[PDB]
């Protein structure tokens, strides 16, 4: 047991500790307003059910792209085995609109040991509560 | 249901140099996903702020959004003759997309080409054509918003030149009927069986860089029927 990742029954895993996932997406391949394109690996790739997508505004309000308690998987591996986050598979087949070089464009991790597999006692399916993780997070400039 | 948006406000009249506020209200929670747009005098139509406080870029640093929850309003300070108009506020959580009634401002004392009035006898079909002439043609949507006085304004439907997926509203399911040729950067509409009740103008924005906002207007057209 690695001590590290949060196992279960059946012994398997389910999540890590954040310093562990966010070492992870730590080295970016690429990115752009269409998507990610790090580098995860495997060990991890796993234990992650999903993405969160959302655009901070130089204030501070925060919009969630893929808004939803199941959009949450936009990710998907490749054939040299590389990672591509789709932020546009969700918003509608559009690309990321950032209208200020200073807005932020965080990109969460969500341990599928906090995947929600339905709504809940308020009919509510925002991305709200689901105990996400910072991966990513460069400004409207950095990104291009 | 269509989450219905109020503004209690119709109309108002202020001097230049005035802070006019105009105020939308939802029905339930949008969760700050609202969209305001000023109707020029010229009948055109301006996308101008989204997500209920980021300002569309070109809009004057005197304007602003605010609120959260079913509370938002526009803000004009120190106004000026170039923003008078008439305000609406279009939701955008939980399609269909839905208008407020507008709050016409007064003053106390072309990418986007749309087709040609038609005038048609109760009972034909007519086929209204968005002509657009950018480059963004089949990579962004393209909405068909109804106006007719009265009825603020209501989101018809959608479809994507560049692949064909399309959506309707509830009340035009029966009505409209979107076609568009990648071609030809060109959209139509198809109000099938018209009725005293269609003869109304209807725009085409279309929605390019955020699912639930229009940014370019046509620039209308007067379907008006006879009897």
């Amino acid at each position: 047991r690695d001590k590290r990742f949060h196992y279960d029954r059946n012994n398997i895993a389910v999540g890590a500790d954040e310093s562990v996932v966010k070492e992870a997406h730590r080295e970016v391949i690429n990115s752009s307003t269409e998507g990610l394109l790090l580098n995860i690996d495997k060990d991890i790739r796993k234990i992650l059910s999903g993405y969160i997508v959302e655009i901070e505004d130089t204030e501070g309000l925060k919009e969630v792209i893929n808004d939803r308690y199941d959009m949450l998987n936009i990710s998907s591996l490749r054939q040299d085995g590389k990672t591509f986050i789709d932020f546009k598979k969700y918003n509608d087949k559009l690309p990321l609109y950032i209208s200020n070089p200073n807005y932020k464009v965080n990109v969460y991790a969500v341990t599928k040991e906090n995947t929600i597999i339905n709504p809940s006692e308020n009919g509510d399916t925002s991305t709200n509560g689901i105990k996400k993780i910072l991966i990513f997070s460069k400004k409207g400039y950095e990104i291009g | 249901k269509d989450i219905q948006m109020t503004q209690t406000t119709s109309s108002l009249s202020a001097s230049l140099g005035d802070r006019v506020t105009v105020s939308c209200r939802a029905s339930q929670d949008i969760r700050n996903y609202l969209n305001w747009y000023q109707q020029k005098p010229d009948g055109t139509v301006k996308f101008l702020i989204y997500y209920t406080s980021r300002l569309q870029p070109g809009v004057p640093s005197r304007f602003s959004g605010s609120g959260s929850g079913t509370d938002y309003s526009l803000t004009i300070n120190n106004l000026e003759q170039e923003d008078i108009g008439t305000y609406f506020c279009q939701q955008g959580n939980t399609p269909p997309w839905t208008f407020g009634g507008g709050t016409k401002l007064e003053i106390k004392r072309v990418q986007l080409q749309q087709s040609g009035p038609e005038l048609v006898k109760p009972g034909a079909s007519v086929k209204i054509s968005c002509k657009d002439s950018g480059y963004a043609f089949n990579s962004s949507w393209m909405n068909w918003v109804k106006q007719r006085p009265g009825q603020g304004l209501e989101w018809i439907g959608r479809i994507y030149p560049g692949d064909g997926d399309s959506n309707y509203n509830g009340k035009f399911e029966g009505k409209a009927i979107l076609t568009a040729d990648k071609s030809s950067s060109t959209a139509y509409m198809q109000l099938s069986s018209l009725t005293s009740v269609d003869s109304a103008v209807y725009f085409c924005a279309r929605s390019g860089l955020l699912r639930y906002a229009m940014d370019y207007w046509g620039q209308g057209t007067s379907v008006t029927v006879s009897s």
